[PDB]
This record gives C-alpha cells, sequence and structure tokens, in this order.
C-alpha cells in the first residue's frame, strides 16, 4: 500500500 | 432505473483495439484491483456468506482522525498546510456526525489564529513562520466557520476585526489579467481564485476592483473537452485567452465554483459566461464504468481516484445548475449515478476493516486526512439531491436587512468600492442571498446500504454543512 | 552526529526564534532535531530580513526536507534576486529537485520565476529539459502546464521560430505513437494546432487536422481522447458533422474505419456523434431513440444523463 500521490497545494 | 448498481451491470475491461500503450496497462491492472475487491464484498442493496460487509465504517473513520494529539515525523511534508490537516478533520467530523467538545473547539480556534497575521491572510502555519497564503486562508476560515462561535473566544469576533486586511492582501494577491497569485511571488491559478471567492464571499468583502477580469481569467479555462485547466494565458485589454493544461477534476471543481459565486454579482455584463453544457458533459464523462467501480477520474485516460468524487462529483449539480438557467435563458433524473458513486466509497474506498480506518484514493493506496474528506464529501453530494432554488433565494431577499452589518471595505483605489450604498447593499444581499440559495431536494435522498450508511448533508461551493455556512455568514452579515 | 546550529561559529550571532502556534495546538507534527532547528534560525532570519550567503544556505537545507515550504522558496529566490547570485547554477540546482520531487507547485513556480528572470534569447535548451523531464512521467500535470507557459511566454516575446514550432509538433506527433491515450500529448496538440495566437488557419489546414483525428480513432477507436478532440474540432470550427459520418457509422453498429481485433461494438461516443449528427439535421426522434439506447443499454452509467439528453430532444 503506497502513498497517494496528490497534492493540492 | 436511472442509477443502477455496479452489480447489477457488467463488469467488462476497456476495450484495447489492439493498441497496447503505458496508459492501457496502468487501467487493465487498476480494473483488476477494483474489479476483484467488489468480488469479495456484499452488494450493499441485497438482503452472501463469508463476504465483506461494505457498511461505512465510521467509528474506524473517527479514530483515524483522532490522531488532535500530534502527527508523526513524516507529515512534515504538509508542514506549510496544517490548516488543511484542520479542515480535512474538522469537515469529516462533521459529515460523520461526531461532535467534538468546546475544550477541543477552542483548540482549534486558537491555532487557527496564531496562523493569522495582522498584515493580512492566513499562512500554513504560524504568522512568524509562514507568510499568507490563498489557500491556507480559505482552509482555515473555513474551518472556523466549523469549530468556532461568536463567544470571545470563538474566533468569529477576530475574523471580522481582520476584514480589512485579509481584503488588503487578496488585492496585493491580484494580476491585471484578472488572475491571482496565491501568496506574495506565488503561483496562479483557479485553485487561487476559488478560495479567495469563497472567503470575500462569506466575509463580505467584495468589491468591483476585486473582480475586475476575474470572470474572464476563467471563462478562459474551459478547453475543448468541456472541463477546465488550471489557468488561461493573455497574449498582450488581452488579445485573446488561452488555456493552458488538459480538463482537470479540481481545476473544473474551482471554475465551476468560481464562475458560479460571480453570477450573483450585481455587474453589468459580468460574469463572461462559460459553455455550461460543455462543463456538464465533461463532468459526466469522467465517471467510472462498473468494473472500475463507478467512481470519478480527474482527467481522460487516467485512473479513478476517490478524491475526484468531491472535485468532480461535487462539481455536478453546479454544472447542472447554470445548465438549467441556460434553458430558462432561452425560453428530471439524476445526472450522474448517485447508486454507483456510493458503491465506490464504501466498498472500494474504505480502508480494509478493522485496521488503521480512513479512506483513500484506490485500493492498493494508504488512507489519508485528503482522501477521507473528499471521499466523504463526494458521498454526501451523491446521497442527498442538492439543488439551488430560486424560491429559496426569494426568500432569503425577503427577509435580508441592510441596514444592519460590518463597516464596509476601504477600496485600494478611490474609485474601487460601489458606485453607491444603493448598488452596495444590493449587492450585499445578492451574495448572502444567493450563497444561502443551496437546498436538500426532499425524497431525493438516496442512501445505498442503508441508512446506518447516511452522512450529513454538504453544501456545493462552499463544501461545509449547511447549518454550519447559515450561522456562519449570517453573522458576518449581521443578519443573526 | 548533528551538530546543533548553537554551537556552529557562523551562527552564533544570531538568535534564534521559537514557533508560536499558542499552547496545546491542534495538528502538531513531530519535528525532527535537523529540521526544528533549521526553523528555528529561519524565523530569526526572516525576522531581520538578512540577504545573505548563509541565510541561502540555510533555505536549501528547509526546502529540501519539505519542498513544498511555499515561505521558504519565496525567501529564497528574494535572496537569488539581492544577491544576484547565478540563475543558472540555480537552475542546474533545480534539475537535482526536478527528480524526486516531482508534483511540488513551488519547484515549478520556482524554475518559472527563473526562467522569466534569466529571459533568455533562445528557450530550445529548457524546451529540450522539459521534454526529458516527461519520460518518467508523461502526464505530469505540472509539467504540461509549464511547457505551455514557456511557449506562451517565450512567444510572446517573438522568439519562437518557425522552425521551433514546427520540431515540436514533431516531438507531440511522437508522444501519442508512443501513447496515443496520452490526454496531456492531445491537449498540447491543440495549443499548437488550433488555440495558440499563431496558429495556422487555412482551408488546407483544416483537411490534414482532420485526417489525423480520424486516423487516430480508426487505430483506437475507444479512446475517449481522440472523440474528444474530434468533437471539439467540428465545435471550435464550426463544421458540419454530416459529412465525416460515413467514417463513424460503422462504430455505431476523408480515412475510413478497416475492423481491428478486441473492438466491441457499439462505440458508445460514435453513437453520441450520431445522435448529435441526427440533431444537426432537425431529426429530434431519431437522435432520441439513440440516446434511449445509450441510457438503456449501450452506456448504462451514465443511464441518467442520456435520458436527459433524450428529454432535451422533445
Ligand atoms: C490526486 C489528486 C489531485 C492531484 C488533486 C487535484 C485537485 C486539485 C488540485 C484541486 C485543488 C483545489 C483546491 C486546493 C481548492
Ligand atoms: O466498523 S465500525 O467503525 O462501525 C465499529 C467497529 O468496528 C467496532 N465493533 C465493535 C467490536 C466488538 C464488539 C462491539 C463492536
Ligand atoms: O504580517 S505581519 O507583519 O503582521 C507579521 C510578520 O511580518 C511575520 N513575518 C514572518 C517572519 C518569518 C517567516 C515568514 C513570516
Ligand atoms: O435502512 S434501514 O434504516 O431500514 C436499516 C439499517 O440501517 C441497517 N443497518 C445495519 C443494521 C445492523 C448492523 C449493521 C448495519
Ligand atoms: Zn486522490
Amino acid at each position: 500500500p503506497t502513498a497517494s500521490a496528490c497534492n493540492i497545494q | 432505473e436511472f442509477t443502477p448498481s455496479v452489480y447489477s451491470l457488467v463488469s467488462k475491461p476497456l476495450p484495447s483495439n489492439s493498441r497496447p500503450s503505458a496508459t492501457l496497462d496502468e487501467q487493465a491492472e487498476t480494473e483488476d484491483l477494483i474489479s476483484q475487491l467488489f468480488d469479495l464484498t456484499a452488494d450493499p442493496n441485497a438482503l452472501e456468506h463469508g463476504k465483506r460487509y461494505s457498511g461505512l465504517r465510521k467509528q474506524e473513520h473517527t479514530q483515524f482522525l483522532a490522531s488532535f494529539f500530534q502527527l508523526p515525523g513524516k507529515f512534515v511534508s504538509l508542514d506549510a498546510s496544517r490548516p488543511w490537516l484542520v479542515f480535512w478533520t474538522v469537515h469529516s467530523l462533521d459529515l460523520l456526525g461526531v461532535a467534538l467538545d468546546q475544550g477541543t473547539k477552542d483548540r482549534v480556534v486558537s491555532t487557527l489564529l496564531h496562523f493569522l497575521s495582522p498584515k493580512g491572510g492566513f499562512g500554513g502555519g504560524p504568522a512568524n513562520s509562514q507568510i499568507p497564503h490563498l489557500l491556507p486562508t480559505y482552509a482555515s476560515v473555513c474551518s472556523l466557520a466549523i469549530a468556532g462561535n461568536d463567544s470571545s473566544t470563538g474566533g468569529w469576533k477576530d475574523l471580522a476585526a481582520a476584514r480589512q486586511s485579509i481584503y488588503e492582501f487578496f488585492m496585493r494577491c491580484k494580476r491585471p489579467d484578472g488572475g491571482f497569485v496565491v501568496c506574495e511571488g506565488g503561483e496562479v491559478d483557479v485553485r487561487g481564485t476559488y478560495c479567495l471567492l469563497v472567503v470575500a464571499t462569506l466575509l463580505d468583502i467584495i468589491t468591483p476592483e476585486l473582480l475586475h477580469n476575474v470572470d474572464k481569467f476563467v471563462s478562459a479555462c474551459q478547453t475543448y473537452e468541456g472541463g477546465f485547466a488550471c489557468a488561461s494565458f493573455p497574449f498582450p485589454e488581452p488579445s485573446c485567452r488561452v488555456s493552458m493544461a488538459e480538463a482537470h477534476g479540481g481545476y473544473t471543481s474551482c471554475s465551476l465554483n468560481s464562475h458560479f459565486l460571480l453570477t450573483s454579482v450585481p455587474l453589468p455584463s459580468f460574469p463572461l459566461s462559460i459553455d455550461a453544457n460543455a462543463a456538464l458533459r465533461w463532468t459526466v464523462l469522467q465517471q467510472g464504468e462498473p468494473i472500475e467501480g463507478g467512481g470519478f477520474r480527474g482527467r481522460t485516460n487516467k485512473l479513478v481516484d476517490g478524491c475526484y468524487s468531491w472535485w468532480v462529483g461535487g462539481g455536478a449539480p453546479v454544472a447542472e445548475e447554470l445548465v438549467r438557467r441556460e434553458k430558462s435563458r432561452k425560453v428530471i433524473p439524476p445526472i450522474f449515478n448517485r447508486v454507483a458513486l456510493q458503491e465506490f466509497t464504501l466498498v472500494a474506498a474504505q480502508q480494509d476493516p478493522g485496521s488503521t480506518g480512513g479512506l483513500r484514493d484506490k485500493p492498493g493506496k494508504r488512507p489519508d486526512q485528503y482522501h477521507t474528506c473528499n471521499n466523504l464529501s463526494g458521498l454526501s453530494i451523491a446521497q442527498h439531491k442538492m439543488s439551488h432554488s430560486p424560491s429559496t433565494v426569494s426568500s432569503n431577499r425577503l427577509k435580508f436587512d441592510a441596514s444592519k452589518g460590518l463597516p464596509a471595505v476601504k477600496p485600494v483605489a478611490p474609485g474601487g468600492g460601489w458606485k453607491n450604498e444603493d448598488e452596495r447593499q444590493n449587492a450585499r444581499r445578492e451574495i448572502w442571498a444567493n450563497a444561502l440559495g443551496w437546498i436538500e431536494e426532499e425524497g431525493g435522498e438516496i442512501i445505498v446500504g442503508g441508512k446506518d450508511n447516511r452522512i450529513n448533508t454538504t453544501t456545493p461551493v462552499f463544501n461545509i454543512l449547511g447549518l454550519r455556512l447559515k450561522p456562519f455568514i449570517n453573522y458576518f452579515y449581521c443578519q443573526e | 552526529t548533528y551538530i546543533p546550529m548553537s554551537q556552529r561559529r557562523s551562527w552564533a550571532d544570531v538568535k534564534p526564534i521559537m514557533q508560536d502556534d499558542g499552547p496545546n495546538p491542534v495538528v502538531p507534527i513531530m519535528y525532527s532535531e535537523e529540521y526544528k532547528d533549521a526553523m528555528d534560525y529561519f524565523r530569526a532570519i526572516a525576522a531581520k530580513e538578512e540577504k545573505s550567503e548563509r541565510a541561502l544556505e540555510l533555505t536549501e537545507i528547509i526546502v529540501r526536507m519539505n519542498p513544498a515550504h511555499y515561505t521558504v522558496w519565496q525567501y529564497r529566490f528574494s535572496l537569488l534576486t539581492s544577491l544576484n547570485k547565478s540563475l543558472e547554477d540555480e537552475l542546474r540546482l533545480m534539475n537535482e529537485f526536478a527528480v524526486q520531487n516531482l508534483k511540488s507547485y513551488q519547484v515549478w513556480h520556482h524554475r518559472l520565476l527563473l526562467l522569466d528572470r534569466i529571459s533568455p534569447q533562445d528557450p530550445v535548451s529548457e524546451i529540450e529539459y522539459i521534454h526529458g523531464s516527461l519520460l518518467p512521467d508523461p502526464k505530469n500535470y505540472h509539467t504540461w502546464a509549464y511547457l505551455h507557459w514557456l511557449y506562451s511566454h517565450f512567444s510572446t516575446l517573438g522568439r519562437i521560430s518557425e522552425a521551433q514550432w514546427g520540431s515540436e509538433l514533431d516531438w507531440c506527433n511522437e508522444m501519442l505513437r508512443v501513447d496515443g491515450r496520452n490526454n496531456s500529448a492531445w491537449g498540447w496538440r491543440w495549443y499548437l494546432r488550433v488555440s495558440r495566437p499563431g496558429a495556422e488557419t487555412s482551408s488546407r489546414s483544416l483537411q490534414d487536422e482532420l485526417i489525423y483525428i480520424l486516423k487516430s480513432i480508426h487505430l483506437i477507436p475507444h479512446n475517449v481522447s481522440a472523440w474528444n478532440y474530434l468533437r471539439g474540432f467540428l465545435k471550435h470550427f464550426s463544421l458540419p458533422l454530416v459529412p465525416i459520418l460515413p467514417a463513424i457509422l460503422p462504430y455505431t453498429a476523408f480515412p475510413m474505419p478497416s475492423l481491428p481485433e478486441d473492438t466491441p461494438l457499439p462505440v458508445p461516443l460514435a453513437l453520441e456523434y450520431l445522435a448529435d449528427s441526427f440533431i444537426e439535421q432537425n431529426r429530434v426522434d431519431d437522435a432520441a431513440k439513440v440516446f434511449e439506447k445509450l441510457s438503456s443499454e449501450y452506456d448504462q452509467m451514465r443511464a441518467g444523463y442520456w435520458e436527459f439528453r433524450r428529454r432535451e430532444c422533445a
């Protein structure tokens, strides 16, 4: 389970 | 018949056409992941032995969020986004129907107020370390609406006093083309526009000079696909404005929401129109197939992501309303699969049961605050039929008291403010009224898997509970 | 072993400032010894507004630990400007960051500011690097938006030659050859062929464009990217759908289709095309029927939307 690549800032 | 369950539909991969690519490799691999998880899981609509129960594990998610104590060192990558960590938590808890005690709320308020610069605006951390930024500003203002109140320690009082400074901060961010920098020397895109317009609307600090070209910057973001890109480039007022990237779920949400907020501003030939029907079309086209859990993706030919349930799904009723107004300009079933989306959340987006809790991008990814918040925000939009009701806006106009309100903002330019008190008050009424024009359609509720899955109703555009939005905006417009 | 900055000779003169988020703050983070110490001294540096080399080095220390610290990045660039540092050197530093950071808004904007200030007479070297940058992640949204800005900015200065545009279109064509499902590449092609101010719009430029779009669809009939591009194309140039219909009809069961293996029919987007064709001919009844088939059978996920379109006819 890898971390999600969702940056919003 | 118009919102079929994923389980009642044939699951078939996206056809290869005998031309394999890197995209298709990831798509298939992801199809297998989601498809298998659904097979392991019991159909939420049925009444199966040995199969996982898809019920919303609310207590697990609450505990995932409890981690109001301290965060592991690896959270340093978000040391500049602490107000988001606050918002994702206090908003999720609001959706999950879990209350914070007054003591804990006070901590939240105190923490955020320490992020407030006297010069105006909130930063991603303590004011003595970080400069103001439009995003932390939105996240902080929204968080104060959720965890604060109107007492001397409620935070709202402090916001009201900071109104002029926040406004002056907003003006320093303003570019001539209608775009805003997210901070001093910062980047420019609809994220900033969205966050700024939301706060300006709530705090009653909107002026003509604030909005000039802001509308044009957003319209020009719309691409051929129908969605909206991050920004538009002005070729030297400008000869023409060109979109600078793909139609994107997040930026489309920011664009639709921004434009919507502008439509209630009493300016002439404002705001420049968008292609509502193309926005709606792009929106509905981003919902995945049965094999991929009917979750939303953020871009054409990319993978579904739980966080887009809000960015894309949450934009649906804004686009739908704009389409409605479009048809009334010249002169009902649901516009997206409200059932499938909930199923994706319950089955695929939740952490495996009996573990850390929280919701996630997709199977195979670790849960986090961000996806927890956006998965549940989308779930809300899907469970509850949201609509902007003219009759409600009209009702708001009738009860609006223009004699009450906080002191007008002092414009940067002499003629930057409203022509006169009448224009300003009519503007205050329109902005306030429309901001409270969202209603949950009675009988429109759809709760897949049973009422124990129900969460609270979030407001489109703002993304905080109506019961927060009302007392909050009423405080700043003195309509309490 | 780490050496606290309080014991560093170069910093002995600086009194560090503690972080002030009040008492019992929420969402507090367990900073490392290094990170906290660096910020403790940054707070003092920025508070006194010291523009120095050590301040510059400190900013690199911090941003390396947290590539998203917009405050520190802002202070760094003001250092580059103030100290009149070599922006070319800094650009080469940014090539290291662009490797592992990938999706940091602050890294990319920093690169943008650099190239704005440097303002090279020919951006060809930067254009190349961006292309190479896209190999590990061909769909990096930051990168594509940056390439859009680079060409838009420098073309406004008149520094994009016809040879430059021409090679760019070659590179784009190659991107779509390697992955025709790369919607980012399609978006770029739209910029090169349609949206850019200097785009060639002739009654023969359109010919070539349709040829390209159609062949793309025939190679990959279920490619949503190609279909969207086709509709955006006809819509932008106000072209009739009817004449081109013969090339789409086969998918409802100028270049024509073959049929390729693993190609289930009908293609829902081809049905949308057919439906909108009927609307173009004012055959709302025939349009409704295909809209109803989309809602009932061929695209049930959007049953409600196609039902809306079917009513829009009546
Ligand atoms: C994986 C998810 C991604 C990359 C998030 C994209 C969405 C946005 C960017 C929208 C951000 C919106 C605001 C910060 C208001
Ligand atoms: O999944 S939820 O978050 O809804 C709740 C949850 O997991 C706890 N289950 C306990 C454990 C054993 C006996 C009583 C109930
Ligand atoms: O905005 S105010 O003038 O009220 C307060 C003030 O300027 C603080 N500046 C800090 C100092 C070092 C890190 C970045 C921000
Ligand atoms: O939709 S109803 O309100 O009719 C029924 C209801 O909510 C069922 N929730 C179950 C009950 C027992 C344990 C787990 C979840
Ligand atoms: Zn995501």
